[PDB]
């Protein structure tokens, strides 16, 4: 155990460093000169001098031929001997689906796109933050291949509108769109209720383009009032508004 | 069996290796596939989908050469070639054995046991033991007559003149032995031309087969040094020694 | 279950050898070869067991 | 890409060189298997975030989605929750160090402090220690259950051993890691890595080689020499990210490395590294707990170069020496005296066996107990009348009192541990 007495030295004999066993390693002692920079100014002191390089070695020292990106990060580099032809993005699209075409791994790539945007985040990431956590992707699933279905992608990414067939007809059961700036709004619908109306389901995810490792962070304020309003429009119907001051203690009357 | 690959039974015949309902060995695979397609087919003289080397900055060939020495039985790629590969180098090497036997009496008496190569391969027990066959005199003509069909084929299971197949290549060399053969391989351009500069390549190397060991004549070994390079895990003791695993500055410390 | 019983069981499927080829007289150290994954993952198991 | 044009007898199981019938197939892209070239492949490039910043995209960064500059957990280092906070919120990856927690109530209670205190979607490691078994009777089963929670705990680096298939996949399949470190010190410690990828063909794997020039516990192997006859066979896994640390503190030191220009000392091609690991650099930082006075002791620690790490085993080489641990394994260590004390009962009473153990503590007896009371951190606990004494020659208030000296700290009226206070 001689081994903590490095960060409480102070609790040690007589504080002597040499009564204590520090690791270190021998060609690291020449690196660290300067004691109690911060361990943000370490790293990005040596970051920043690797950018500075390779701008002057393989970007002629022009920051403008730097590649641009709206975030980093989410897309594999392992890249295994697969067919890139069926890799296909699209301006204005409807993708019908039957039993053979495609398989369900690489349906998510198809309503990805090439191009980096929020779209191509929320179809593909493996994370979605709901409040500091990691739990599974939504769409991940939800967007699970099926017969007769179809969805549609319209003008550059901006809406996302998937169909499957209910009793011959075919209506909308997930739509995802952008709504007031950098959130999206995943609509997912229902339509079997008391009158045949169909009712949505709010949700509301947070896009963010600094941090790439999870871009799409689920706002989880509101969250349950907005569920239960979708539940009260199916158990009861959109005649009775919604009123969540129920006394608990006296007893519901029905009908 | 071949569609819109039907010159390309050569990854056909790998293909078939790779079925269970087929049991996996190359010996059925190269004699009865691809035997019997090249005893069977009229001429391959179709210049097949060349585009690999024509986007020029992309592709860059290069045919190189082995040299003396880097099999224990080199004579049997002979063998397998003549075997499989029979109509297309039958026309080559009698014109190269017509040579060598308007040659061989002239260095008679050191290699008694003839160089009739057509023998060897028409009748297999008319063939020497394979120290007689290892020898140089031997060798150096023979390993010279194998490059220069594997050179061959390949321009006639492409079916490409040499002085158009060689415009394919951008450089060439060779090792210890194969060095004349890529000298061959710059100056043939036709089906006369390249018999003309091979006939000068297969009896260049009588020439350097027999004078080195008029030269450095090899006498007989003593049983205790041989049988005591077998017990070591070392070689039959021949005028050349591998060395792997050492820099060249400490191999010469040693020497 | 008894303690050279219980041993002898769990390093036999850890060693993927017969129950005779470990004999209980000598060590794990030993008996792995030299393995640092080895002998650390064999004690590991008894450890949680 | 080499084209064996004598022999068809395709393929070859890694698929290494083509054979006969590369030459002569007719499809027009399909036909050009083309071989790895490792500087225009794998290099490493910049790439601007749409905020502006610019970042370098490397094989590593695109996974984590940051800069390619990890700290690799410590035991004595990694152990302030706070230097594993506020590094991850300057942007950088850090893995928690494991081995300085000893129960799951203890560690879940520290990864709440970094969860609480890191940006909302930033996520730590946990550097587990593989010749612990004990810690990984608890710490797995913990990692298993807390993700499943959610916590954003999001790998697994696995220090001092690689493990076997059938445990390591059950460390990737079952709980639900983003990435694996792996921290090889052997070649056949390498090839046991490429064993695991190629059970797991997509999860990512980020093998962290460091050589012996590293702190901690060190290992007897070249940096160089391990992976430049394996680099070849570790870039043939497409999963594998390959990291190289040990010893690396600047940004003029390590860009040979990410760029890959090191080889042409070696006469050898380019091999770029996808990521590097800081081990003794983050010590000396202003939010790391080591002592002020110890990091006074780094900074006059002048280095030492590659070309001479190999005589740290004699001397004093810039003032770290290696030294024997419990179990035989070397630790790079500073040298102090204590260390230097460590080192003289190394070389001369714990090499010994059993049988002389006792006969040269014996006679070895005043001259131990001289310099564990003054130059190692455990002094000797006989103190009588103010002289040094044996055990048994002491009473019972001033063998109490001795207690209260050696376990209680006055300075800031704490204890070193509340099993010690439950001792006295
Ligand atoms: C103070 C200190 C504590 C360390 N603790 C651990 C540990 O708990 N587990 C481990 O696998 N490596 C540990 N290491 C080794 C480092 O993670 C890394 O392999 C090495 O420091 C890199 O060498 P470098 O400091 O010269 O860059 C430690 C190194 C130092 C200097």
């Amino acid at each position: 155990d001689s081994l903590w007495q490095s960060e409480d030295l102070e609790s040690v004999v007589d504080e002597d460093v040499q009564r204590t066993c520090i690791l270190h390693g021998p060609v690291a002692s020449q690196y660290t000169s300067k004691v109690d920079e911060p361990i943000g100014d370490i790293l990005n002191s040596i970051h920043e001098g690797h950018i500075a390089r390779l701008i002057k070695e393989e970007y002629a020292g022009d920051e403008s031929k730097i590649p641009v990106v709206e975030y980093f990060g989410g897309k594999k580099p392992a890249s295994v001997s697969a067919t890139s032809v069926n890799i296909i993005d699209g301006n204005q699209v409807v993708y019908e689906i039957d039993s053979e075409l495609p398989n369900k791994q690489e349906w998510l790539d198809l309503l990805a796109g090439t191009e980096l945007n929020w779209l191509q985040a929320f179809i593909s990431t493996d994370r979605i933050v709901q409040g500091s956590k990691h739990v599974s992707n939504p769409l991940h699933d939800i967007l699970t291949p099926a017969k007769h279905s179809k969805v549609t992608i319209d003008k550059k990414t901006k809406k996302l509108t998937a169909f499957e067939n209910i009793k011959g007809d075919l209506l909308p059961v997930v739509e995802i769109e952008l709504v007031k700036p950098n959130t999206i709004q995943l609509s997912l619908i229902e339509h079997r209720t008391a009158d045949t109306n169909p009712v949505a389901l709010p949700f509301l995810y947070k896009y963010n383009p600094a941090d790439g490792f999870a871009p799409i962070l689920e706002i989880m304020e509101d969250r349950n009032e907005r569920i239960k309003e979708f539940y009260w429009k199916l158990w009861f119907g959109s005649s009775v508004p919604y009123s969540n001051d129920i006394n608990v203690e006296k007893a519901i009357l029905g009908d | 069996f071949l569609d819109n690959n039907n010159d390309n039974i050569h990854s056909f015949a790998v293909k078939l290796l790779d079925d269970e309902t087929y049991p996996t060995t190359i010996a059925k695979v190269k004699e009865n596939i691809v035997k019997n397609y090249y005893k069977a087919v009229k001429s391959i003289n179709k210049v097949e989908s060349n585009l690999l080397y024509h986007c020029k900055h992309d592709a860059k060939l290069v045919a190189i050469f082995g040299g003396q020495g880097n099999t224990d039985d080199y004579f049997e790629e002979l063998r397998e070639l003549y075997t499989l590969y029979q109509g297309l180098i039958e026309d080559l090497l009698v014109s190269i054995a017509e040579k060598l036997n308007q040659l061989h009496p002239s260095f008679d008496k050191i290699y008694t046991q003839g160089l009739n190569i057509l023998s060897w391969l028409k009748h297999p027990e008319t063939t020497p033991d394979q120290d007689y066959l290892l020898s140089v005199p031997v060798s150096c003509p023979v390993i010279c007559v194998i490059q220069l069909c594997h050179y061959t084929i390949t321009c006639k299971v492409l079916g490409l003149t040499p002085g158009e197949f060689r415009n394919s290549l951008k450089w060439s060399t060779g090792h210890s032995q194969g060095l004349v053969t890529a000298v061959t391989i710059a100056a043939s351009d036709s089906w006369d031309s390249f018999l003309k500069n091979s006939l000068t390549a297969v009896s260049l190397l009588l020439f350097i087969g027999s004078r080195c060991l008029s030269t450095y004549p090899r006498t007989s070994l003593p049983p205790t040094m041989l049988q005591d390079s077998l017990d070591n895990g070392e070689g039959r003791p021949s005028p050349m020694l591998s060395v792997r695993d050492l820099s060249i500055k400490q191999v010469e410390k040693f020497i | 279950v008894k303690a050279n019983l219980l041993i002898h069981v769990l390093v036999a499927q850890k060693l993927k050898k017969p129950l005779d080829a470990v004999p209980m007289t000598k060590a794990i150290k030993d008996l792995v070869n030299g393995k640092s994954t080895v002998q650390n993952e064999i004690l590991g198991d008894l450890g949680k067991e | 890409r080499i084209i064996l044009a004598g022999t068809l007898d395709s393929n070859p199981i890694d698929d290494e060189y083509g054979f006969k019938h590369e030459i002569f197939q007719t499809s027009a892209d399909k036909a050009i298997k083309w071989a790895p070239d490792w500087l225009k492949e794998l290099r490493p490039t910049l790439v601007k975030n749409s905020e502006g910043k610019i970042y370098v995209k490397t094989k590593f960064s695109q996974l984590l989605g940051r800069a390619p500059l990890m700290v690799a957990g410590m035991t004595p280092t990694t152990v302030n929750t706070d230097i594993v906070s506020a590094s991850l919120n300057a942007g950088y990856h850090i893995e928690l160090a494991g081995g300085g927690y000893f129960s799951p109530v203890m560690m879940t209670r520290a990864i709440d402090d970094i969860v609480s205190r890191i940006k909302p979607g930033y996520g730590l490691g946990i550097n587990l220690i593989y010749v612990n078994p004990f810690m990984l009777q608890w710490g797995i089963p913990l990692i298993k259950d807390l993700r499943e929670k959610g916590y954003p705990i999001q790998s697994l680096t696995i220090g001092a051993g690689v493990p076997s298939i059938e445990v390591a996949t059950e460390y990737i399949e079952d709980l639900g890691l983003t990435h694996l470190g792996l921290k090889p010190g052997s070649v056949d410690a390498i090839s046991q890595v490429i064993a695991i990828a190629k059970a797991h063909p997509t999860f990512p794997i980020v093998l962290q080689w460091t050589g012996g020039r590293g702190g901690g516990h060190h290992s007897f192997e070249d940096f160089h020499q391990p992976i430049i006859q394996m680099y070849s066979k570790i870039r043939r896994c497409s999963n594998i990210v390959l990291v190289a640390g040990s010893g690396f503190g600047s940004d003029e030191d390590t860009y040979p490395y990410l760029s890959g220009y090191w080889s042409e000392k070696f006469n050898y091609p380019p091999m770029p590294f996808d990521g590097v690991l800081f081990g003794s650099r983050v010590m000396t930082s202003k939010e790391s707990h080591t002592s002020l006075a110890a990091k006074k002791l780094i900074v006059e620690c002048k280095g030492v170069p590659d070309q001479q790490w190999e005589q740290t085993y004699k001397k004093p080489t810039g003032g770290i020496i290696t030294v024997r641990s419990e179990m035989g394994e070397p630790i790079h260590k500073i040298a102090t005296r204590g260390v230097m004390f460590w080192k003289e009962l190394d070389d001369t009473i714990f090499n010994l066996p059993k049988n002389k153990l006792l006969d040269a503590l014996n006679k070895k007896r005043d001259h131990i107990i001289k310099k564990l009371n003054n130059d190692f951190q455990k002094p000797w606990f006989g103190k009588n009348a103010n002289g040094v004494c044996d055990l048994q020659e002491m009473t019972y208030k001033e063998v109490a009192n001795r207690l209260v000296e050696l376990m209680y700290v006055k300075k800031s009226h704490r204890w070193i541990d509340v099993s010690l206070r439950n001792m006295y």
